[PDB]
């Protein structure tokens, strides 16, 4: 399956 | 999905589709009930129920779907339009 | 998961097509009141349509009897200056005093309008009744 | 069964239809 | 900065009634003012910016 | 000996007053804003009656007037609608104050 | 070993009666009939999908037949009477602004929810992102008012479909009851039946709860003994 890149941590992070 | 990035275009439709989840009756757990015959817009569809061992005898991308479905046995002929989207 | 297509079925038979399947882990609150006290109508989407041709609407008028003599007085005497009270369930306006009077008349016998309305005029005056005509 | 159904006729409050002032004159 | 504190308990349920607008303080005052002007009605500078 | 709900139609007041125009009926102002008086005289809508210059300050809320009732409901269908649009008030005539 | 008695004494057990809450002693059609339930909107106003409950037009006004209504104001609160003996979040929406402060008040009262005011958009299909992630969701909407204030239907009836959330509502002669699952049929307009409706929700929504509590107090004295 074709691994979509993750997402990391959320940036912002408010 | 729609984005300027692909990534992005994906996430957002996979994650959308499971929000938008039909159910499918299928016979015996492997084809449909009855001939279905329907025309959406412009595009033709005609199913056929067929018996065990058929196979998926139809569009591509309607055996891509039946697959996901569950269908293993089904002939389909698709006329008119052949847009993805109807 | 749960599924957002409001147009396919009703949330009954989305929700139990879904926790028959394994989608739905858990079957909500609810769902147990509604298969034990299910709406008369099962609540699907349907899309309205103009009727054309000779399609009509089958809500019919509401009439009785009681409505010719009620034409008849208003057109007579009109409205009199007894103003009508729709607070009261029970109130009686002048006309339908005459309504009732005008009925008992007719249950003695007597088969014709203007015989009959004149004659429910003239019960009213002796009871004290002020019909004032149009003229 | 009940009496207080409504029944079926014609509108009895309907008004005459207005005519001009030069209605059934030459 | 000053923050607002957690809406709903472990059950669950919001503790206003009027959560669910998503401005229960505004429209909890906009319900009170209209109330006691109800009241008042039933009933019936320079300094200050 | 239960009565049906078309005995109590055909029994209720606002059957036997037939059409609406020109009854003289009573109504009770529940609300007042400013000089308009919303007055309530059993339909289902109100109507909204300007107060009356001659004696204003008589009117107030709970005050029973005769009102001259034109329409029970405001409607009317314009160029190209598919529905009526509704004004959700009735029309009356405020006549004056109804003494006992 | 405990739960699954637990669950069967308590929220198996009301949904074997067909009137556990005794909803139908609330009301009566003279009832409904002195609140001007009846009084619909004018033919031209009508709805198709509202002809089904309509018995009959007045001189061109419509009137709702009561003795239908009955029947679905009985299966309304019935069913608003078990959520609320379930613990379920009732939320009540009306954007009718005479009645704003009345349903605000009732909704209090009865320790339920109240959106009165204008319905901003996303707030059932967007709730983890407008109110948190771990927001709870009610679990009935009542619609006193089915029409929003330009006589179109309230966005949330849609929305609360699209969440799969029973909805009970109040359809006058004008109004698209096919998405809502408990219609009842009845005038939403004359303070008289609105203050009816009010009445009805809040005792079935107060007798309920007082019902939750006596049976779980009284399953926990005879489990000690
Ligand atoms: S209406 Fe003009 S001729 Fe009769
Ligand atoms: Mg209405």
């Amino acid at each position: 399956a074709f691994v979509i890149p993750k997402k990391n941590v959320p940036t912002s992070k408010r | 999905g729609k984005a300027t990035d692909r990534m992005d275009a994906f996430r957002k439709a996979k994650n959308r589709a499971v929000h938008h989840l039909h159910y499918i009756e299928r016979y015996e757990d492997h084809t449909i009930f009855h001939d279905i015959s329907l025309r959406f817009k412009r595009t033709h569809i005609k199913m056929k129920k067929q018996p065990k061992g058929y196979g998926l005898r139809c569009h591509r991308a309607i055996i891509t779907i039946c697959r996901l479905i569950g269908i293993k046995d089904m002939y389909a002929k698709v006329s008119g339009s052949i847009n993805m989207l109807s | 998961a749960g599924s957002r297509l409001e147009t396919v079925g009703s949330i009954f038979s989305r929700t139990r097509d879904l926790v028959r399947a394994g989608v739905l882990k858990e079957k909500p609150l609810w769902f147990d009141v509604y298969d034990a006290f299910p709406p008369l109508r099962e609540p699907v989407f349907q899309r309205p349509r103009v009727r054309y041709g000779k399609a009509k609407a089958p809500i019919q008028d509401i009439w009785y009897h009681e409505d010719r003599i009620r034409a008849k007085f208003y057109s007579v005497y009109g409205s009199g200056q007894r103003a009508f009270d729709l607070f009261n369930p029970n109130f009686k306006s002048t006309c339908q005093r005459f309504v009732e009077k005008y009925t008992e008349l007719q249950k003695l016998g007597e088969t014709d309008e203007e015989k009959l309305f004149v004659e429910t005029g003239k019960a009213l005056l002796a009871e004290g009744v002020i019909l004032r005509r149009v003229g | 069964s009940n009496e207080d159904l409504p029944i079926s006729m014609e509108n009895p409050y309907k008004e005459p239809l207005k005519k001009c002032i030069l209605c059934g004159k030459h | 900065p000053r923050q607002r504190a957690i809406q709903w308990g472990e059950d669950g349920r919001p503790f206003h009634y009027l959560f669910y607008t998503g401005k229960q303080s505004y429209y909890s005052l906009m319900h009170d003012v209209y109330g006691m002007l109800l009241n008042l009605e039933k009933h019936q500078v320079i300094g200050s910016r | 000996n239960v009565e049906s709900f078309a005995s109590m139609l055909r029994h209720s007041p606002l059957t036997q007053m037939g059409p609406a125009k020109d009854k003289l009926v009573i109504g009770r102002i529940f609300h007042i804003v400013e000089n308009d008086l919303y007055i309530d005289f059993g339909g289902k809508f109100h109507c909204v009656c300007r107060r009356p210059e001659v004696d204003g300050e008589k009117y107030q809320k709970g005050t029973r007037v005769r009102l001259r009732l034109l329409d029970l409901e405001l409607t009317s269908r314009f160029l190209g609608a598919t529905t009526d649009t509704t004004v959700l008030e009735a029309n009356a005539v405020l006549l004056g104050i109804q003494e006992s | 070993e405990d739960s699954t008695d637990f669950n069967d004494k308590i929220l198996n057990e009301p949904l074997k009666h067909s009137d556990f809450f005794n909803v139908k002693e609330l009301f009566s059609v003279r009832s409904l009939f002195d609140a001007r339930v009846h009084l619909g909107h004018k033919a031209g106003c009508r709805h198709r999908f509202m002809e089904p409950y309509i018995f009959g037009s007045r001189l061109d006004h419509d009137i709702i037949d009561l003795e239908q209504t009955a029947t679905h104001l009985q299966l309304a609160l019935n069913f608003t009477a078990h959520m609320a003996y379930r613990k379920g979040i009732i939320l009540f929406i009306s954007r009718n602004r005479q009645f704003s402060y009345l349903i605000e008040n009732m909704a209090r009262d009865c320790g339920e929810y109240a959106h009165t005011r204008y319905f901003r958009g996303g707030m059932l299909t967007n709730a983890r992102l407008l109110f948190g992630p771990t927001v709870r969701l009610p679990d009935l909407i009542i619609f006193l008012h089915t029409l929003n204030n330009i006589f179109e239907p309230h966005v949330a009836v849609r929305d609360a479909a699209k969440m799969n959330i029973p909805t009970v509502g109040i359809v006058d002669t004008n109004c698209n009851p096919c998405l809502i699952t408990y219609p009842v049929p009845g005038n939403d307009d004359s303070p008289l039946a609105v203050h009816l409706y009010c009445r009805l929700f809040q005792t079935a929504i107060t007798r309920a709860k007082e019902k939750r509590q006596q049976v779980e107090a009284l399953y926990r004295l005879q489990g000690q003994k």
